[PDB]
Parts: structure tokens; C-alpha cells; sequence
């Protein structure tokens, strides 16, 4: 079982996405949306991505939706929606892993499934290289290069951010 | 044997925070001129136990109706993540040994504000609601310069590996290098616990119970077992990046008990505070961090990035 | 293409199907933004480890960047249609037509 | 499109430098001192010829190079060598640093018996 | 007293990067063999596996060049044991 | 393995204790016992997330300090941290910092 | 002579903001006059991260040495004396 | 309107992260380093018209080396039949590979 | 909003295009997207109103899909072909992705429905800057990967855009909403030629930007937003309405006014290219464009419609601000057509 | 006085030894009387990997010195 942990990961991640998608009250979305960020950190260590993984752990799960939960805070709805609480909701819920289970089937049954793609069903262990890195991580040499080589993304990256803060304000400004 | 290394950590750390109650009872009335819990068991040593059972045999009062799924989240993610954070750090061997157990621990922390986030809003009531909101803003606003605070101190490091900081402070503490770093860390890991002078989140004396006012018998018991567990282990992660202890390492138990003490050193200071000072206006906690603290981090995050470059110490990545 | 490449881009279309069929709250269908972000991220950061383009490892990173800014700037204007209206439903950003 | 051309499995056998990774870097200094030739020359051959199979020649003689570079070891200096990689053997990290005194006795020792000379740092 | 102190890591790690260096070579040959006779392994197997079914070519490449190309995971351990797939694969990743 | 071992067995036990304090106590026989406003200054959660995201762009240094080109590295790592500095700033005398 | 009065001013009500904007000045000055930077990025490109690939000798390449300990080639002693 | 002001001013401010194939720190090889260096050689200055198929081999073998689907197949194809064999019990997978044998180190 | 803020806010905005416009790597063009959209935000709600609010986060949501949509078709073609060069597109399902991406971007329909929604919210200065900056990021990236573009769709929508840009505006007396449903369809007119010939479209932009600034700028000048207040205009600046009626007319693309020669350009380089039935309907479906231009002319200009007692309080005095480049525009506008064969400058 | 507050810091500090001694004394079990080697990079996992095949007992621990030359 332990050969498509990737596979198990990304099934899970799915069903998250079918979970904030059907939007029940934006708590509960905000609980599939946090499930799905730690399994897509999950599928990420399993390819050997650990800091940018973990980075969703911490500025995306602990980050974007920590204020997306303020915000449905400050805006309390009367009922707490649930998936079951609209039929629709549910409804789309159930087809939602519905549909992941029959693209899942055909994927394993047909050797080649084809949706819009061409998926192979082989485990996602066989696309990995062979080559050693040596002394290194190489995620982490790449993403630190980001100083040394990327000098453009850090100044136009500061830059947005720095609009953002006064775009906010001025948003918020509300005359 | 990995799960008995599991069991080892877990059940003395809970422990370890039954006795960390009484310890807390009795320094505070030492402080105050009078004697801790002394009546149950020699010196006191029955209470927590007393104090368990009393709130187990508790009527379980819940009149929270709305989303009792996040009323019994938020205590389970609570202790369990209290409980995990624990596993990285290096003692003076971790648990799990991660390449980036710092940024773990971060995630983490961040992560166990929603239990306090989940609880009160669950809860549905006033104190319940607005209570956790500043919670949230609490936490948030000390989380920028605990992170900050981090990255400047681990630039002599290296790594965000725990296990290295034991290396890196061999001849020295790294409190001698960075102790203005060191101070707005430890105030940041008081805002971080909640703890007093900002203890606004359960804020007895302005707000009944805070985020916990619903919370009654064994959910109290877990929210206050994860409060102390992340002091332990607060005061634990201010000990290994700060004051760093010597390690044989033919014999780890120097070390261990090193560690110990100076963890213990922490806690009693943790109590210590709370005894002193009264607490910060809600106000002026954002005020000290957001206006006096993120500016000085800043510009201590500046001077220990150019200080290896200008004295050529940077550290070793490996 | 590994099944795992297939479970991501069907969590991306999910969750775009998710934001163009609203149904009363703004929050959920913000919610849906952050989502396709995520399943973005997590593809991007697939391929780049998987063909050790090492000088690609930070496009993840600055994705995430602008999806947080995206973000704010979503709950910034969600704030002010509430205030404008007491709810963030969407039926009553109706005052432009056709 | 065409067959690969994978070598036999007689050709591939080789003898084997079945040492741990201790044993290995308490004697890495001394070996890159002594073996850099043969080294040297296959990973020229690898990296010009970009093809495993190409070099599998240099590589034999690499091999070669390093069990007569332990053999002279056994032959000259066994025990001290042994302590060496011992103390190495139990640190985790296989740091170097816990065990110079074990290192000071082995060099002193290769450097009487055999005459090598630890290349110094860079 | 840190400066001091940085500067012989960095020391430190110059010469166990140099040990490392020094090692390398019979590494690489060593991982040469390994890889050409896990494929010659992998190459008999399928050619008595693949012998009955039609318009199967054995061990034929996939690419059209006629260059060495590094073999996936897949190719040097398809039809090993599940133990030797889960090491090779998430060893490093999951040791701790 | 060890890591989703952890994680598995922190999570059980801390849901075992939660049952143990949610079901367990409530056997125990009773009676009867019967039983918000807009924020504005939500502003400072916002401003923490455009912060955060900083924040993450900080973080590679340690490694960042590794490269040839120290320079390039120095030279746009205080650039990030003046503009976060300018950022908050602006946002102090702009009287955005209005906390609480 | 107003510089003064406004450093003052500042140390009396905003000693924070002086010693961040002090400590940052540093930060940005020192480095560029710090004969030690040299030094630092010497030390960075010395660390032998990956191998050093040998090269084949065509008889003309007096300076590259032929094999570790030849007096051709690099030096690490000045890191040494560090 | 790609008004290409980093070739006019000599300023590589993104061609860096273009392509795989270029430089890398620490020169950390691409996964698909040799391919794709083939086929940006072979589609240099003929134009994409021309490079879309006097190149199509180079960007064949590219293709191929980043996504492996015909390699995948294979091995699927591998499998399949080892298992149908398995089944009909006409093969027997040899002892090294089912690990009675010590891997070459 | 603080005139440096607003400066700096616009200098973002410019900022972002002209980082579509110069970058060579795929995630910096979507960058240069993002920062685009954070500027332009703002800038709609530089006046407070709930409309204001309300087409912010409409075009924010809308401009949000785009980016996203966009984003999954850079990475499926980075998975595909492992190129972030700006360049032909090695997938087909990615080509389509961004095509649609691209096109609710520009507000081609069928994702036009945005357009007229956000052009009414926002006063006519942030009218003027959406509808005449904005459109030229997506533009050009467009134009430089036009020979990926799968042509039917991007015909389809052409088609679309022209006949949906010229039936709306028939039902709008709301000068903002006529002025959408034309750059809808004029944005359609451009998209047409796209896959042909790209000088066609980057002429027809010109010649749809100077008009739209004159018409703009003309609305600003006298401060009005409906019909009948751009009818009171005739009693106070009569020329204003007389040079309206003109660019009016060049709109409409009637001869010998600049606003033929795109037009013509276009059948022109379609039928080089065998499009007989294509050019043909567009020409045809112009004509409702025209309508409804006449029919703003009429109510403005060659007919006088009644005004107001206090207008006479406003005869006294005279308009404080001047827009410098307004009589410019105005005649490249009307009068440029003498001068085509110099449509080889931007080729 | 002030000493009744040390039993209790006693025990506390007790609790806390318990699991580092715990950990390294399961390491040197587990880890044939040497500690857990430690894997930051993948270059020490080749090594594990190749000290588990030089073995034989398919365990890293175990160490084949100069005795299994020649």
C-alpha cells in the first residue's frame, strides 16, 4: 500500500478540493482547504520538495486562509452551511468523488486513461531519476538562488508587495 | 521500538505538565508570601492528580449547537499539535531529524492557533467570539518577529537543522552574540503562549474565561495540558537557540540534563512574569510589537546578515 | 503523465468550476481562488523537482507570492461590499447590469 | 527505434572494495593521495565520454588501485588504522573531529611504514 | 569568538569535502556497474517474460538518439521487490 | 515512515483523550440545566499577510549566503528588508497602523 | 547645530526608531568598507561543493598541476592562517 | 509588441530561467540537460517554422525525456505480461530480483 | 487618494504592461498581469461610490479567472515542453486555455459581460484608462503568440465580440455602456486579423485608442454621462459637440475618416487570405455600430435638444482644466487616412 | 519554605530527563552502539545504502573493516 502514497495523497487532495468547492459555509471550507494544502505539503516531501512544501504549511495553511478564517469571522452568517445543509451541496459533493473515483478506475483498469491528457497508470515511483546530488539539496540551492541570480523577481516581487500595502489602504480607505 | 520512542516522549512531557500546575501553583504563592497546594500528598505532590479527576468527574456542560465537529477539533488539534512539536527537537538526539525542523516547528505554532481560532467561534457566544478574534491578532502580530527573530539568529547557524545549533554554540551561547535578539525573542514566545503580561486571549480579569469560557471537564484539562506543554517546549526551542549546553557524545545524558535544567530555568521565568508585572492593555500589545519590536528586528536582521560577510564567519551549510 | 499529474489538474479544474458556479457567499468562491492557487503551486512544484530545474524551484514560491496578494486584495473588496451591503452575497453586487 | 547495447554481465564483475563508509573516509586523505591517477583518468573518462559503459575499464583499474591501497594498509599500519576508523565509526556525522588523536597515530604510522604524506587542506 | 570559530568550520568542511572528493571516483564506478547490471538483469528477465507476445521488440530504446540516457527508477528497479522500490525511491527522504 | 508515525500516533492520542473527556464524563448521571460588529481594523490582519509573504521571502538567506556573488546576494537582501521597513513606514505615519 | 536638537528629540521620545535606523545604516555601510567581504567570498568559492573535473593534459598546461600536493595549482593557506 | 529592450540593451534580466539547459548554480545538471541542448542547437536561426519539423527529432527525444510516456508504457506493458505469465505460471521471476542475491554496490 | 499614491498607482499599472510587453519568460508576463491588476484596482475606486465597489470586485473577479486560467496553461505547456520562453505553444489544450484566458482579459465575448458592468461603475477618467491602456497587455501577448493561436477560436470570438459590441449598444442611452459595447467590438475587429497579420492589429489599436482618448477626454470636457446631459452640451460648447459628432463619425468608420482605414486594412489582409464571408459579415455588422453612433449624434449635435434656465449660469464662466493632447488626438483621429502607407513604421 | 517548591520541580525535571536519555540510549540499540547516522544530504544515504549492501545482514550499523579485504 505504502508503493502510492503519492497516488493515496493526491486522491485526498482531490477530495479537499471537492470540499471547499462545493462552499459550505466558509468554515468548513476553510477545513478542506487547510486538509488540502498539508497533503499537497505531503505530496511534495514525497518528491523531495520539503521547504516548498512546508512553505504552503506556513504561508499558505497559516497564512492566507489564518485571514480568510478572521474574515468569515468578523462576517458571522446566521447558520453555520454544511455540505448536507444544501442538497446541491451534498449533491455535488458525492459526484465530485464520484468523478474522481471513475477517472481513478479507468486510470487503473485501462492502462492509458485520456480525459484531455494521456495519463499512465504506472506508480509515480518510476518517473523518478536515478542521479545523486550530492552534498546538496538542490531545491534549497535553487530557491536561495533566487539572491544571486533572480535580482529581478526580488526587486519586481518587493515592489508588488510594497503596492499591495499601499493598494490595501487605499482600498480599505472607504471615504 | 520507534513507537516506545514515541510513548517516551509523549507520556512524560504530559507529565511533566501535570507537575509543571504545581510548580506554577506553589512559586506564585511562594512569591506572594504564601505556600502552594501542600494538604494533597507530601508537599503537594497529589494535587494535579486531585485536580484531573475533580474536572474528569465534572458535569460535561456543552451549549455550544453549531458545529460541534470544530467544538471537538479544536482541542484534539490543540494537543495533538502541542504534543508534535515537540518531536524535532534535538535532546540532544531528536525524535525525527528534519533538514528544516525550524520552519516545522514555525508551521506548527501557526497552525495550533486555530484550535483557539475553531473553540471560540464554535463556542458561539460574545466573550467566546471576540475573544478568539484577538487571539488570533494576538498570535498573528507576534508571529512576524518570531520568525524575523529566527532567521537573524539562525544566519550564524546555517541551517534551519536543530541538531546543528548544539554545534554552533560548542564555545559559546549564541544569547552572548544576539542578546537584543534574545529579549524580543523571549517576549515574543510569552505573546506567542499566551501567557501573562499577555494573557488577553482567556483574560480572566477581563474577559470570564476567554476563548475557553464553554469549555468545560476534559476539554479544559486538554486546552490547559497544550497551554503548557507549548510553554515547556517554548522555553525548550529559547533553550536550544540560546543557551546552548555541552554534549558528550559518548555520554548524552550531560547534555540531557543541561537542557533540563536550563528549560526548567525558562518556565520558572515564564511563572515568574506572570507573577510581576500586570498585563498589556490589548492595544498596546500590537503597539510594542508592530510599532517598538518589528522596527529593531529589522534593523538586527540587516547587521547579522552583513556581519559574515564583513567578518567572514558565514557557516558552514553543511 | 503519472496519475498524480492527472489528480492535480482535475483539482484545479474542480476547483475552477467551484469559483464560476457561485452560490450566495463571496468567501467560499474566494476560497475556490486560493484553492486553484494551491493546486497551481503544487504542480508547478512537481514538475520543476521532478526535471531538476533548479533555477525554477523559486516560480513556485513567487506564484504563491502574488497568490497571497491576490488574496488580500479579494478580502479587501469583500470587506467593503459587506459594509456596503451587510452581507458578502453576491446578489447584491447588482447595481451595473447587463 | 535501435537496441541498447548493454554490456555483458561477465564484463561488469570486478573485485569488490568491500570496506564500510567509515573504513573508507578514515583513509579517504591517503587513498586520494596515493590513487589520484587512476581516479583521476576515469573521471576524465566519465565525463568526456558521458556513456557508463564507455569507462568501465578505468573504472577496474580504479578498484584495483584502491584494494592495493588497503592492502598496503593491512600490510603496514592494520591496528592504528583499525582505532581509527572505529573511534570514526561511531559519531553519526563521521565527523572528523572527535577522533584526531586516532588520526594523529595512523599518520605517523603510514607516514614511517610507507612514507605517505596527508594532503593538506584545499 | 564566533569568526574565529566559523572559519575553522569552514575549514572542516573544505577537508570533508576534499574526503568526499577523494572517494567519488570509485562511486561513480561502482554506481556504473550497478546501473548497467541492474539493466542487463531487467533486459533477460523481459525477454522471457515478453518472448509470447507479438511485435515486442526486447530491450529496444524508447528515444531515437543513440546516446546513453540516464534510466528512471522505473527501468533499473521495475521488477524488483517492493522493499528495494520503497528504499531507493523515499530512503532519503523519509530516514530522520 | 517515522514522520507520518508521529503524526498518526500525536493525532489518535489526543482524539483518544478527546473521546475519554466527551463520552466517558458524560455517562456520569444528571439533570436538566437548560443554557458581531464589522471590524475595521481587520486592516492589521491583511497587513500581517503582505508581511508574511516577506517573510517567506526571507527565509532562503541562510543558504543565500552560500553563493560567489555575495554582493548581488547582500545588495538585494537589504533592498527586500528597506522595502518591508519603507512598507511599514508608510503604513506608521499613514496612521494605517491604527491598531485596535 | 538642528541635527542635534532633532537626535535628541528623537533619543527622548523614539529611542527604538534611532537605534533600528542606526543599526541599519551599519548594516548598509560597514560591508562595503570591510576588508574581511574579500575574504568571505573567497572562503564560499574555496568549498569544494562538486567535483573537481579533471582535464585532459595536451602539453601545454604548465600552471594545472598534475596531482594533488604539486606545488601547481591553488592555495589554501591563507584560510588556514584565518 | 515584444519590444526586446534586454537584447537591445544587453540585459539578461529573465532569459536566465528560459531554458533548463542554462547555467545553474553550482551547475546542478538538468534532468533533460542533453536534450534539450540538442534541440536548441538543431533550432537555432532556422526559425520555428523550419525548426518545427527539421527538428522534430531533437524535440521528440526531449519530450520524451521529460514526461517518459513511451518509456511508462513500456514498462506497463512489461508488467502486464509478467503478471499474465504469473498467473498462467509459465515464468518464474529469478532470485535476485525477487532479493535472494546481494546488489552489486 | 493622495495625488503621489495616485501617481505611484498609475506608474504600477504602466509598469506591469510594460513588463508584459518586455519580458521573454512566461511567469514574468503573468507577474507583470498581477501587478497590473493591483494597481488598476484602486484606481477604479479612486471616487467611493457602491457602483465603484461594486465594478472593482466584479473586473477583480473576472481578471482573477484570467490570471489563474492563464497560469494553468503556462504550466501545462512548462510540463509539456519545459520552455518559459514566450514563443509557439507545444499544447494544444494549453493554446486553447490561454486563448480563452487571454480573451476574458480583453473582454472579448463570450466574456464581455464584465465590460459594460465596470466601464458604468467607474468614473469616465478610469473608464478611459481600462478601456484604452489595459487592452494592451493582453495584446501583445496575443500578438506574440499568434501562430500557436488556433485560428477558428479566435475568429469565433471575433465574430462574437463584433455582433454582441454592436447589439448592446442599440438598448444604451448611458454614455459609458455605448462606449464598452464599441470597444467590445472594436476589440473584436482587432482580434480578427490577429492570426493573418499582426501590423493590422497593432494599427487598429492605434487608430481605436486615439479615438476612444478623443471621445473620452471630449466626455470629461463636458462632464457628462448621459445622453441627455451630453445633449444640454450644444447651449454651452458647441464645438465639443461638433468635434464629437465627427469622431463619432470616425468611430463608425465611415470614409473618409481614420476610422476607415483599419477597417479597410483588415478586409484587406483577409481576403489575401481567402476570408470573403468573414470580412464580409464584420463589414455588415458594423453598420449597428454606426447606428448607434448616429443616433448619439443626433441627440447631440445635428439636432438641438432643450436645456435648462440655470444653463445660463454656466455661459459665464469657462472650463479651468485643458486636456493638452485632446485637439491631437482629435485630428489624428479624424484625419489621418491621406496617411496609411505609413502603416510600415510599427511593422 | 521555598525548598517544599523543589520536590515538585524534582519530579518535573525527572519527566523531562526521561525522553532524551530514552532517545539516544533507543539510537544506541537500534544503531548497533553507535549513534543514528545522521542523513542531511543525500550523499550520506548512498553511504548507508552501501555500508547496508557491504554488510550482508542488510543492516548499516554493521561495520566490515580491513578483515573483509583479500
Amino acid at each position: 500500500m505504502t508503493m502510492y502514497i503519492a497516488f493515496i495523497l493526491s486522491t485526498i487532495f482531490v477530495i479537499g478540493f471537492v470540499g471547499f468547492s462545493s462552499k459550505p459555509s466558509p468554515i468548513y471550507g476553510g477545513l478542506g482547504l487547510i486538509v488540502s494544502g498539508g497533503v499537497g505539503c505531503g505530496i511534495v516531501l514525497n518528491f523531495g520538495g520539503s521547504f516548498l512544501g512546508l512553505m504552503v504549511f506556513l504561508i499558505y495553511l497559516g497564512g492566507m486562509l489564518v485571514v480568510f478564517g478572521y474574515t468569515t469571522a468578523m462576517a458571522t452568517e446566521m447558520y453555520p452551511e454544511v455540505w448536507v445543509s444544501n442538497k446541491t451541496v451534498f449533491g455535488a459533493f458525492v459526484s465530485g468523488l464520484m468523478m474522481e473515483f471513475c477517472m481513478v478506475y479507468y486510470a487503473l483498469k485501462e492502462e492509458e486513461v485520456e480525459i484531455i491528457f494521456k495519463f499512465n497508470g504506472l506508480g509515480d515511483w518510476v518517473i523518478y531519476d536515478t542521479g545523486d546530488s550530492g552534498f546538496f539539496s538542490e531545491e534549497a540551492m535553487g530557491i536561495a538562488a533566487l539572491y544571486s541570480y533572480g535580482t529581478w523577481l526580488v526587486i519586481v516581487t518587493g515592489w508588488s508587495l510594497l503596492i499591495g500595502v499601499v493598494v490595501i489602504m487605499e482600498i480599505t480607505r472607504g471615504n | 521500538m520507534f513507537m516506545i520512542n514515541i510513548l517516551s516522549l509523549i507520556i512524560p512531557i504530559l507529565l511533566a505538565v501535570a507537575f509543571l500546575t504545581l510548580v506554577e501553583r506553589k512559586v506564585l504563592g511562594y512569591m506572594q508570601l504564601r505556600k502552594g497546594p501542600n494538604v494533597v500528598g507530601p508537599y503537594g505532590l497529589l494535587q494535579p492528580i486531585a485536580d484531573a479527576l475533580k474536572l474528569f468527574t465534572k458535569e460535561p456542560l456543552r451549549p455550544a449547537t453549531s458545529s460541534i465537529s470544530m467544538f471537538i477539533i479544536a482541542p484534539i488539534l490543540a494537543l495533538s499539535l502541542a504534543l508534535t512539536m515537540w518531536v524535532p527537537l534535538p535532546m540532544p538526539y531528536p525524535l525525527i531529524n528534519m533538514n528544516l525542523g525550524v520552519l516545522f516547528m514555525l508551521a506548527m505554532s501557526s497552525l495550533a492557533v486555530y484550535s483557539i481560532l475553531w473553540s471560540g467561534w464554535a463556542s458561539n457566544s460574545k466573550y467566546a467570539l471576540i475573544g478568539a478574534l484577538r487571539a488570533v491578532a494576538q498570535t498573528i502580530s507576534y508571529e512576524v518577529t518570531l520568525a524575523i527573530i529566527l532567521l537573524s539568529v539562525l544566519l550564524m547557524n546555517g541551517s534551519y537543522t536543530l541538531s546543528t545549533l548544539i554545534t554552533t554554540q560548542e564555545h559559546i551561547w549564541m544569547i552572548f552574540t544576539s542578546w537584543p535578539l534574545a529579549m524580543m525573542w523571549f517576549i515574543s514566545t510569552l505573546a506567542e503562549t499566551n501567557r501573562a503580561p499577555f494573557d488577553l486571549t482567556e483574560g480572566e480579569s477581563e474577559l470570564v474565561s476567554g476563548f475557553n469560557v464553554e469549555y468545560a471537564a476534559g476539554p479544559f484539562a486538554m486546552f490547559f495540558m497544550a497551554e503548557y506543554a507549548n510553554i515547556i517546549m517554548m522555553n525548550a526551542f529559547t533553550a536550544i537557540l540560546f543557551l546552548g549546553a555541552s554534549h558528550d557524545p559518548h555520554t548524552p545524558e550531560l547534555y540531557t540534563i543541561n537542557f533540563v535544567l536550563k528549560t526548567l530555568a525558562l518556565t520558572i521565568t515564564f511563572l515568574w512574569i506572570r507573577a510581576s508585572y500586570p498585563r498589556f492593555r490589548y492595544d498596546q500589545l500590537m503597539h510594542l510589537l508592530w510599532k517598538s519590536f518589528l522596527p529593531l528586528t529589522l534593523a538586527l536582521c540587516m547587521w547579522h546578515i552583513s556581519l559574515p560577510i564583513m567578518t567572514a564567519s558565514i557557516p558552514p551549510q553543511s | 503523465m503519472p496519475l498524480v499529474y492527472m489528480n492535480i489538474i482535475m483539482a484545479f479544474a474542480i476547483a475552477l468550476a467551484g469559483l464560476l458556479m457561485y452560490r450566495s457567499h463571496l468567501m467560499s468562491s474566494l476560497l475556490c481562488l486560493e484553492g486553484m492557487m494551491l493546486s497551481l503551486f503544487i504542480m508547478s512544484t512537481l514538475i520543476i523537482l521532478n526535471t531538476h530545474f533548479t533555477l525554477a524551484n523559486m516560480m513556485p514560491i513567487i506564484l504563491l507570492v502574488f497568490a497571497a496578494c491576490e488574496a488580500a486584495l479579494g478580502l479587501s473588496l469583500l470587506v467593503m461590499v459587506s459594509n456596503t451591503y451587510g452581507t458578502d452575497y453576491v446578489q447584491n453586487l447588482n447595481l451595473l447590469q447587463c | 527505434p535501435g537496441i541498447v547495447e548493454l554490456p555483458t554481465l561477465e564484463d561488469l564483475k570486478v573485485q569488490e572494495v568491500k570496506v564500510s563508509s567509515s573504513v573508507l573516509k578514515a583513509a579517504a586523505h591517503h587513498y586520494g593521495a596515493q590513487c589520484d591517477k587512476p581516479n583521476k583518468e576515469f573521471m576524465l573518462c566519465r565525463w568526456e565520454e558521458k556513456d557508463p559503459r564507455r569507462c568501465l575499464e578505468e573504472g577496474k583499474l580504479v578498484n584495483q588501485c584502491a584494494l592495493d591501497f588497503f592492502r598496503q594498509i593491512k600490510r603496514h599500519c592494520a591496528e592504528p588504522f583499525t582505532e581509527y576508523w572505529t573511534c570514526i565509526d561511531y559519531s553519526g556525522l563521521q565527523l572528523f573531529r572527535h577522533c584526531r588523536k586516532q588520526q594523529a597515530k595512523f599518520d605517523e604510522c603510514v607516514l614511517d611504514k610507507l612514507g605517505w604524506v596527508r594532503p593538506d587542506l584545499g | 569568538s564566533m569568526m574565529k570559530w566559523n572559519r575553522e568550520r569552514r575549514r572542516l568542511q573544505i577537508e570533508d569535502f576534499e574526503a568526499r572528493i577523494a572517494l567519488m571516483p570509485l562511486f561513480q564506478a561502482e554506481k556504473d556497474r550497478r546501473v548497467l547490471q541492474m539493466l542487463r538483469e531487467n533486459l533477460e528477465e523481459e525477454a522471457i517474460i515478453m518472448k509470447d507476445v507479438p511485435d515486442w521488440k526486447v530491450g529496444e530504446s524508447v528515444f531515437h538518439t543513440t546516446r546513453w540516457v540516464t534510466p528512471m527508477m522505473g527501468e533499473l528497479y521495475g521488477l524488483r521487490t517492493n522493499e528495494e522500490i520503497l528504499s531507493a525511491t523515499y530512503g532519503f527522504i523519509w530516514y530522520t | 515512515m517515522n514522520i507520518m508515525l508521529t503524526l498518526l500516533t500525536n493525532v489518535t492520542l489526543a482524539s483518544l483523550l478527546v473521546l475519554i473527556a466527551f463520552w466517558l464524563p458524560q455517562l456520569n448521571a444528571y439533570s436538566e440545566k437548560t443554557s458581531p460588529f464589522s471590524m475595521k481594523f481587520f486592516l492589521v490582519a491583511i497587513t500581517f499577510l503582505l508581511f508574511d509573504l516577506e517573510i517567506a521571502l526571507l527565509l532562503p538567506l541562510p543558504w543565500a549566503s552560500q553563493t560567489n556573488n555575495l554582493k548581488t546576494m547582500l545588495t538585494m537582501a537589504l533592498f527586500l528588508l528597506i522595502l518591508l521597513a519603507a512598507s511599514l513606514a508608510y503604513e506608521w505615519t499613514q496612521k494605517g497602523l491604527e491598531w485596535a | 547645530g538642528r541635527i542635534a536638537s532633532f537626535l535628541k528629540n528623537a533619543w527622548a521620545k523614539e529611542p527604538v526608531l534611532v537605534a533600528s535606523f542606526a543599526i541599519g545604516g551599519l548594516a548598509i555601510i560597514l560591508p562595503s568598507l570591510s576588508p574581511y567581504t574579500n575574504y568571505a567570498i573567497r572562503i564560499n568559492r574555496a568549498t569544494p561543493y562538486n567535483y573537481p573535473v579533471p582535464l585532459r593534459d595536451d602539453g601545454n598546461m604548465p600552471d594545472v598541476p598534475s596531482h594533488p600536493q604539486d606545488p601547481q595549482g591553488p592555495s589554501l593557506e591563507w584560510l588556514k592562517n584565518l | 509588441p515584444f519590444f526586446d529592450v534586454q537584447k537591445r540593451l544587453g540585459l539578461d534580466l529573465d532569459r536566465w530561467m528560459t531554458i533548463q539547459s542554462a547555467e545553474q548554480p553550482h551547475k546542478i545538471p538538468g534532468r533533460c540537460h542533453a536534450f534539450e541542448k540538442e534541440w536548441i542547437e538543431c533550432a537555432h536561426g532556422i526559425g520555428g517554422i523550419r525548426a518545427e519539423k527539421e527538428c522534430k527529432i531533437e524535440f521528440d527525444d526531449f519530450v520524451e525525456c521529460l514526461l517518459r510516456q513511451k518509456t511508462m508504457k513500456r514498462l506497463s506493458a512489461i508488467k502486464r505480461q509478467r503478471d499474465k505469465l504469473i498467473k498462467e505460471g509459465k515464468y518464474t521471476p529469478p532470485p535476485h530480483h525477487l532479493g535472494k542475491e546481494d546488489p552489486r554496490p | 487618494m493622495n495625488p503621489i499614491i495616485y501617481t505611484t498607482l498609475i506608474m504600477t499599472v504602466m509598469s506591469g504592461t510594460m513588463l508584459v510587453m518586455i519580458s521573454s519568460h512566461w511567469l514574468l508576463i503573468w507577474i507583470g498581469f498581477e501587478m497590473n491588476l493591483l494597481a488598476m484596482i484602486p484606481v477604479l475606486m479612486k471616487n467611493f461610490n457602491p457602483r465603484a465597489t461594486e465594478a472593482a470586485t466584479k473586473y477583480f473577479l473576472t481578471q482573477a479567472t484570467a490570471s489563474m486560467m492563464l497560469m494553468m496553461a503556462i504550466i501545462i505547456n512548462l510540463l509539456y515542453s519545459g520552455q518559459w520562453t514566450i514563443t509557439k505553444m507545444f499544447n494544444p489544450v494549453a493554446m486553447t486555455m490561454m486563448t480563452m484566458a487571454l480573451a476574458m482579459k480583453l473582454g472579448l465575448s463570450p466574456f464581455h459581460f464584465w465590460v459594460p458592468e465596470v466601464t458604468q461603475g467607474i468614473s469616465l477618467q478610469a473608464g478611459l484608462l481600462l478601456l484604452t491602456w489595459q487592452k494592451l497587455a493582453p495584446l501583445s501577448v496575443l500578438c506574440q503568440i499568434s501562430q500557436s493561436i488556433n485560428p477558428n477560436l479566435m475568429l469565433t470570438m471575433a465574430m462574437l465580440s463584433i455582433l454582441i459590441g454592436g447589439w448592446g449598444g442599440l438598448n444604451q442611452t448611458q454614455l459609458r455602456k455605448i462606449m464598452a459595447y464599441s470597444s467590445i467590438a472594436h476589440m473584436g475587429w482587432m482580434t480578427a486579423v490577429l492570426p493573418y497579420n499582426t501590423t493590422m492589429t497593432i494599427l487598429n489599436l492605434l487608430i481605436y485608442i486615439t479615438m476612444t482618448l478623443a471621445m473620452f477626454m471630449l466626455l470629461i470636457h463636458s462632464s457628462a454621462t448621459t445622453t441627455l446631459s451630453l445633449s444640454h452640451t450644444w447651449n454651452k460648447m458647441p464645438v465639443i459637440t461638433s468635434l464629437m459628432m465627427v469622431t463619432l463619425l470616425s468611430m463608425g468608420g465611415l470614409p473618409p475618416l481614420s476610422g476607415f482605414m483599419p477597417k479597410w486594412m483588415i478586409i484587406q489582409e483577409m481576403t489575401k487570405n481567402e476570408s470573403i464571408i468573414m470580412p464580409t459579415l464584420m463589414a455588415m455588422t458594423a453598420l449597428l455600430n454606426l447606428y448607434f453612433y448616429m443616433r448619439l449624434a443626433y441627440s447631440s449635435s445635428l439636432t438641438m435638444f432643450p436645456s435648462t434656465n440655470n444653463m445660463k449660469m454656466k455661459w459665464q464662466f469657462e472650463h479651468t482644466k485643458q486636456m493638452k493632447l485632446l485637439p491631437t488626438m482629435i485630428v489624428l483621429s479624424t484625419l489621418v487616412l491621406p496617411m496609411t502607407p505609413a502603416l510600415s513604421s510599427l511593422n | 519554605m521555598w525548598f517544599e517548591i523543589l520536590p515538585g520541580i524534582a519530579v518535573m525535571a525527572a519527566c523531562l530527563f526521561i525522553p532524551g536519555m530514552a532517545t539516544a540510549h533507543i539510537h544506541k540499540f537500534t544503531n548497533g552502539g553507535k549513534e543514528k547516522r545522521v542523513a542531511h544530504f543525500s550523499y550520506q544515504w548512498n553511504l548507508m545504502e552501501r555500508d547496508r549492501c557491504i554488510s550482508g545482514v542488510n543492516r548499516y550499523h554493521v561495520t566490515k573493516g580491513l578483515e573483509n579485504i583479500d
